């Protein structure tokens, strides 16, 4: 969700890596991959669905599964009277095909 | 240091249950006591230790029924003859009625609080004590105050109603010649456990045992 | 608003979405009746129809124009740039994105204009435009005199050509969709280029209070890819 | 004789074509029930699924053996080894076609076994093979003790393998087919070896006018290729 002015507009790139892949370094290699062009001019919020992960304990640690990236295609415009400075937030959550096994102990004392 | 990666099939949700998340017998209280305080006395919660804590306070209402099993182990002091197979009384005290204040006290013989005789080298005891609150479910959190008067401001969050009562144990032939220092371990398992209105889990460390304080890291 | 979601790729449009269609013909594989006289082609379903968005060019006051000729633009981006180097014959349609961000007190009129076959002028010389001129990648070039459209028409007369008018006090996007335009059945992608889509800002860019800046995005994808084979068995 | 022609390659082999299933079971694609917990895959069926002829080795009159560990051997080599490269989750069969081309004054006999899950051996030492002993490329490994198979188990009892027999006096190739063998719905090309194609002279080639040479062919080609998908929308 892009908590900004009114009248603020401008464009990003919202890049996905499967597992196993390279996230990408600059907006040339975020735009041929899977992505969306947001512009928050118009729409004031986004919404990805990503397509599958996994991962469980085995030092053995699990292997990355993707990434998600944001790159800024244009300059943020704004007015005079707005401000010059904006923030973006996010929230995350889970579909219906989620699941769970070998309930544990969380290291969180 | 190893970046290994698996391929996990899965199916079937019976194992996300809170039936089954909240299930599992767990400690609850550990206490070591000498042959002459001189008897086991502890009032049942859930709270004590920060890892069930966390994982009930992830609700807002949780009416269960408690299983409880005691494990007696005896350990003996300075010449050897064997352990002793000492019987051991456990009592419940419900919420309305008084404890004990001493091994040959009066309580133990009242006729009304749950008694159990098991001895030593016998199966470890077991009872199931059922929802004896006067509502409808516990309250984890209690956002008000017990009373309209003094001396009761410094007890916030604290609801009478959710006293869950206190678990006595004794040996009844305590007296023996020589020593012994018996450890007694409780394990509690909730029963037709339901749940409502779930909150956000615990950041920071816990700071008291009833008043959600909160510190740094 | 609604999303130009078009295989791996996804933008962010206005409602408008006027789609003007060039010659009023939708883009469409090569007729079976046509491709017994020559050899051919596999069609790539993916993933080269998908959208490619430029790097963001700056709008000023003194802005006179870019274009960009396909598929010279996307001859060396993503699969499309791979297939083309490896196929020695190309044939496909077009879908020209332009889409502008400014705010409620900015001026300006922009006309983006799909012009077929436009050749270069090079102004005041006898001498034809290099290679360097005329294939300028993905960079795209500039106008040097868009009064004439560097060829010696009019830019009056430019709206013949399949044109969408950006005025940014009633709309900030334009989409131009552009078939085969050629006189033969396919084509070489490395040294011929069928299209040149044009931006030129017919009225200034200008504002009091403004950022004078004005991003303007471009985004291009091909429609119906094809490409002479490349696996076909020898045996029997 | 006849063709083996798999999509873009084709191989002239002989008319016995015997073509041993591995366990009586053809590859296929990964089934529907099975593939709802893990990730859907996407199936390549071009050009995967072509026949890759390595570098012919020599069959001399002391050659001991060579072992090609798969996908490894073809983990670099062509469409194959690119999609390997780029994807991280693979599962597939294989199709191993050995040739030997022999005169009618030779003799020999070769055990053209797969074995699944081939561990190596290390003789004499406490110490695992390093990655360098294992991942031997498309050049392939030589076997140092043939006889108990470089495992520690027997030559002998090799037969409960997919086998097929070389006798230079009846026949000249061989051919078997390996489906998916695997604990898992796919696994990691890169780190793991599911099939081991390997040759053993059980019988020295031998001869007195001959050549001394007789050259060995092998081409291995994926049947059922199936890589994790790269190309998957991120809307809605």
């Amino acid at each position: 969700m892009f908590c900004g002015s009114f009248m603020a507009t401008g464009k990003v790139i919202l890049c996905y890596t499967p597992p196993g892949g390279s996230c990408p370094t600059d907006r040339e290699s975020a735009m041929l991959g899977t992505h969306i062009v947001w512009d928050f001019g118009l729409q004031s919020s986004i919404t990805l669905v990503i397509p599958w992960i996994s991962g469980s304990h085995f030092k053995s640690i699990n292997a990355n599964v993707g990434y998600v990236t944001c790159f800024m295609q244009t300059n943020l415009i704004v007015p005079k009277e707005a401000a010059t400075s904006t923030y973006i937030i996010g929230f995350a959550a889970a579909k219906n095909d989620f699941s769970l096994r070998l309930m544990r102990d969380s290291p969180d004392i | 240091a190893i970046q290994t990666r698996a391929v996990i099939n899965q199916h079937g949700t019976s194992e996300t249950l809170v039936e089954n998340f909240l299930g599992r017998a767990a400690l609850v209280m550990m206490k070591d006591f000498e042959y002459k305080q001189n008897f086991f006395k502890w009032t049942i919660n859930t709270r004590s230790y920060v890892q069930l804590r966390r994982k009930f306070e992830l609700f807002t209402y949780i009416r269960f029924d408690s299983e409880i099993t005691i494990v007696p182990t005896i350990r003996l002091y300075t010449s050897y003859s064997g352990l002793p197979n000492l019987t051991l009384q456990a009592m419940f005290v419900p919420v309305g009625a008084p404890t004990p204040k001493s091994q040959d006290s009066y309580e133990w013989q009242s006729a009304c609080n749950p008694s159990v005789f098991f001895k030593i080298d016998d199966p470890p005891a077991r009872m199931t004590i059922p929802f004896m609150c006067i509502n409808s479910a516990y309250g984890m959190f209690y956002d008000g105050f017990a009373g309209f008067e003094k001396t009761a401001n410094g007890l916030y969050g604290i609801n009478p109603a959710n006293t869950m009562g206190n678990l006595c144990i004794r040996v009844v032939n305590a007296y023996q010649p020589v020593q012994y220092t018996i450890t007694i371990r409780i394990y509690l398992k909730p029963k037709h456990i339901k749940a409502w209105v779930p909150r956000p889990p615990r950041t920071m460390p816990y700071m008291s045992i009833a008043n959600t304080n909160y510190t740094g890291h | 608003v609604l999303q130009l979601k078009l295989g791996n790729s996804a933008i962010v449009t206005q409602e408008a979405a006027n789609m003007c269609c060039a010659y009023g013909e939708w883009p469409s594989y090569l007729p079976d009746n046509e491709a017994t006289a020559i050899d051919k082609p596999t069609q790539p379903e993916t993933s080269t129809d998908r959208f490619y968005t430029l790097k963001s060019v700056k709008w000023e006051g003194t802005s006179t124009g870019w274009w960009w000729k396909l598929p010279d633009a996307l001859n060396q981006t993503g699969m499309f740039g791979q297939n083309v180097q490896y196929h020695y014959l190309y044939r496909s349609g077009f879908l020209c994105h332009v889409q502008c961000n400014a705010t409620k007190f900015h001026q300006g009129a922009l006309l983006v204009v799909a012009i077929p076959e436009h050749q270069l002028g090079k102004y005041n010389t006898g001498t034809s435009a290099s290679f360097d001129d005329v294939m300028k990648g993905k960079t795209g070039g500039v106008f040097t005199h868009p009064y004439v459209l560097d060829d010696g028409t009019s830019l009056a007369c430019s709206l013949i050509f399949p044109h969408q008018w950006i005025n940014l006090r009633t709309n900030n996007s334009a989409t131009i969709m552009l078939p085969w335009m050629n006189c033969a059945p396919m084509d070489f992608a490395l040294r011929h280029n069928q299209w040149t889509l044009a931006i030129i800002p017919v009225v200034p860019l200008n504002t009091s209070g403004g950022t004078t800046m004005v991003p303007i995005t471009v985004s291009i994808a091909p429609m119906c890819c094809e490409f002479n084979g490349l696996r076909n068995a020898i045996t029997q």
